[PDB]
């Protein structure tokens, strides 16, 4: 999921992008995945419950 | 006597605690 | 009234009888103070812009400033800086704050080549002549000074490196002359297949166009850090208050609490303390050497006990937390409830 | 120019083991009754280091800095006296100097005419300074200071910033723990690949004292300091032993 | 923790750039810090079952 940005693969972002601009959208790839990661792990607590 | 600074730094960031309605000695 | 803010806050009109918890108290600071270093020499701006003649790009010039104060108001006196870029910090009058070093560089290169004096960038200035860090923290001046260095038939006084068999790191110097070899056959220090002089001149002339005038580019680099600051922004310092909630700017620490006399054991290299938390706990006092702890002005929760509004208007005041001897009685508007 | 001292003989060094040493205080921060992880250039723990024995026995060699240096020196009759430090350790470029009197300290960082052995010394025969050509930086004040005295030093040299920690403690390295007080710190924006300590010995044809100083580098390691009520480093660990 | 803004200090951002600026640093530290509380909440609501 590119939430939002250009491309999913990291790679693609630090190639095509200049440093100071893909920072930038690399943040919005690890806010994504730690969201996703904190998400399941919600739901692991309420099932083992 | 089993089962039992840090405090006040944490009520500096807002964390605070409030105490039991029904005290020890009601409890006994 | 207690009543009207529980109304407020349950946004409603009526209110059933319990304890509702309103909002949190605060006691407002009464006055402001700031201290600073008291020294009053200037640094020495002038030499760095008023230099007669730059040095190249490949072999800039560095130069260190401290223990003056730096003053920004001096660099509109010459003619307009047609540019003024900086990263991690704003120039319109945001500048008057501690720096801990300063470092200046000088150099002077074409002006459609100007925009390569940035973070992430590439060209023969990017990796082969000067190169700025990731996370550069600084400011970046550009003007012209087609009038001076241009001459009618080229100047040969500024140079730059064109062949490098590797990248430049930030901030590093390299003024090799040695031969660029790129074949198997030996140079010897002469040119020719494969052999290359990396020395190469602008031959700036009046008649070129925009993207060919001379530009000179001044380079400072800031480093906000713990360590004491040595340069400072021109700022007057104010009499130490104690005891009072009061705000507070310890060269360039902002803050609002109170300061009290401390028994830490500072070590004489110990400048500030932190406590648990990974914040300022503790300050030394930039003119006499004294230690100051930092503590929080009164602060609270309230909560408010009202039988149902259909029986009675009277309310009742919990405030949590609190010795009843330092319940803030002040009235004179610095009280945030 | 000096005396080629050609009667010196070379001798394989030896190797002794460091057990927690080299731990310093990394930022000008005051921490107390907590633990905090720091990530620095340090000593690891249990790491063997060179030992070159003086006097006879004559070690002065040239031994290169690799981002930094632990040096210590269990003596008395205070033998050593300074270090001098430099890319190519002779005249043609750049070199640190570092000297104590007996009552001072001196720093120059210029070209020195370097001899084989630069040596310190009644009292006479200065040639110990043979010739200054341009020097930058001058700094001159308080005097740095079995067997009773034992001193430690780290040189680094980062950031522009040369750094130098230092420890005297009253007493084959002792046990015990002592953090290394932030010292001196000298902005030459230098670069350094190679250092050669200096001593002297005591003219009559000289009645010299026996010496004994270690030399050992440094690492990129994460270390977990103890900071105790008063903010003493009390403990360490080292998190990749 | 800083969550990609340039210090983790309110005081030090507002004091160093401009109003106009500022936002964009300013947000990430108070989303950053709304994540952590609302984080909280729903680990202690677990709990109290
Ligand atoms: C700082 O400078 C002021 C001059 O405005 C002087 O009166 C004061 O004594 C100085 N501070 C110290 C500690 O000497
Ligand atoms: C440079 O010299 C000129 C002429 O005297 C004048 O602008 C000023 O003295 C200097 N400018 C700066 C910025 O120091
Ligand atoms: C509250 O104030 C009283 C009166 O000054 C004092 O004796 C007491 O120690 C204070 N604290 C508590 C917890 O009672
Ligand atoms: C002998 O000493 C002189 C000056 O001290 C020096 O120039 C020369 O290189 C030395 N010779 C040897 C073989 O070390
Ligand atoms: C001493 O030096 C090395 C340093 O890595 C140490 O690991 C080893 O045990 C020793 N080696 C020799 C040859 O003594
Ligand atoms: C070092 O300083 C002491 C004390 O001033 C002096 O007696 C001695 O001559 C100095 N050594 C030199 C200058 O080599
Ligand atoms: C000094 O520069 C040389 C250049 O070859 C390099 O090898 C060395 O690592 C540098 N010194 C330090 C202490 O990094
Ligand atoms: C801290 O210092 C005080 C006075 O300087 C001393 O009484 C106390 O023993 C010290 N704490 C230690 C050494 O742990």
């Amino acid at each position: 999921s590119k939430f939002g940005a250009i491309s999913s693969v990291l790679n693609d972002i630090f190639s095509r992008l200049d440093p100071p601009e893909a920072e930038v959208q690399i943040d919005r790839l690890i806010t994504g995945r730690l969201q996703s990661l904190q998400t399941y792990v919600t739901q692991q607590l309420i099932r083992a419950a | 006597n089993k089962v039992t600074d840090l405090i006040c730094a944490q009520k500096f960031k807002g964390l605070t605690v409030l105490p039991p309605l029904l005290t020890d000695e009601m409890i006994a | 009234d207690p009543l009207s803010e529980t109304k407020c806050t349950l946004k409603s009109f009526t209110v059933e009888k319990g304890i509702y918890q309103t909002s949190n108290f605060r006691v407002q600071p009464t006055e402001s103070i700031v201290r600073f270093p008291n020294i009053t020499n200037l640094c020495p701006f002038d030499e760095v812009f008023n230099a007669t003649r730059f040095a190249s790009v490949y072999a800039w010039n560095r130069k260190r400033i401290s223990n003056c104060v730096a003053d920004y108001s001096v660099l509109y006196n010459l003619a307009p800086f047609f540019t003024f870029k900086c990263y991690g910090v704003s120039p319109t009058k945001l500048n008057d704050l501690c720096f801990t070093n300063v470092y200046a560089d000088s150099f002077v290169i074409r002006g459609d080549e100007v925009r390569q004096i940035a973070p992430g960038q590439t060209g023969n200035i990017a990796d082969y002549n000067y190169k700025l860090p990731d996370d550069f923290t600084g400011c970046v001046i550009a003007w012209n000074s087609n009038k001076l260095d241009s001459k009618v038939s080229g100047n040969y006084n500024y140079l730059y490196r064109l062949f490098r068999k590797s990248n430049l790191k930030p901030f590093e110097r390299d003024i090799s002359t040695e031969i660029y070899q790129a074949g198997n056959k030996p140079c010897n220090g002469v040119a020719g297949f494969n052999c290359y002089f990396p020395l190469r001149s602008y031959s700036f002339r009046p008649t070129y166009g925009v993207g060919h005038q001379p530009y000179r580019v001044v380079v400072l680099s800031f480093e906000l850090l713990h360590a004491p600051a040595t340069v400072c922004g021109p700022k007057k310092s104010t009499n130490l208050v104690k005891n009072k909630c009061v705000n507070f700017n310890f060269n360039g620490l902002k803050g609002t609490g109170v300061l009290t006399e401390s028994n830490k054991k500072f070590l004489p290299f110990q400048q500030f303390g932190r406590d648990i938390a990974d914040t300022t706990d503790a300050v030394r006092d930039p003119q006499t050497l004294e230690i100051l702890d930092i503590t929080p002005c009164s602060f609270g929760g309230v909560s408010v006990i009202t039988p149902g509004t259909n029986t009675s208007n009277q309310v009742a005041v919990l405030y949590q937390g609190v010795n009843c001897t330092e319940v803030p009685v002040a009235i004179h508007a610095d009280q945030l409830t | 120019q000096c005396v080629n001292l050609t009667t010196r003989t070379q001798l394989p060094p030896a190797y002794t083991n460091s057990f927690t040493r080299g731990v310093y205080y990394p930022d000008k921060v005051f921490r107390s009754s907590v633990l905090h992880s720091t990530q620095d250039l340090f000593l690891p723990f249990f790491s063997n280091v060179t030992w070159f024995h003086v006097i006879k026995r004559f070690d002065n060699p040239v031994l290169p800095f690799n981002d930094g240096v632990y040096f210590a020196s269990i003596e008395k009759s205070n033998i050593i006296r300074g270090w001098i430090f430099g890319t190519t350790l002779d005249s043609k470029t750049q070199s640190l100097l570092i000297v104590n009197n007996a009552t001072n300290v001196v720093i120059k960082v210029c070209e020195f005419q370097f001899c084989n052995d630069p040596f310190l010394d009644m009292e006479s025969e200065f040639r110990v300074y043979s010739s200054a050509n341009n020097c930058t930086f001058e700094y001159v004040s308080q005097p740095f200071l079995n067997f009773k005295n034992l001193r430690e030093f780290v040189f680094k040299n980062i950031d522009g910033y040369f750094k130098i920690y230092s420890k005297h403690t009253p007493i084959d390295l002792p046990q015990g723990f002592s953090a290394l007080e932030p010292l001196v710190d000298l902005p030459i924006g230098i670069n350094i690949t190679r250092f050669q300590t200096l001593l002297a010995l005591h003219r009559s044809g000289w009645t010299a004292g026996a010496a004994a100083y270690y030399v050992g580098y440094l690492q990129p390691r994460t270390f977990l300091l103890k900071y105790n009520e008063n903010g003493t480093i009390t403990d360490a660990v080292d998190c990749a032993l």
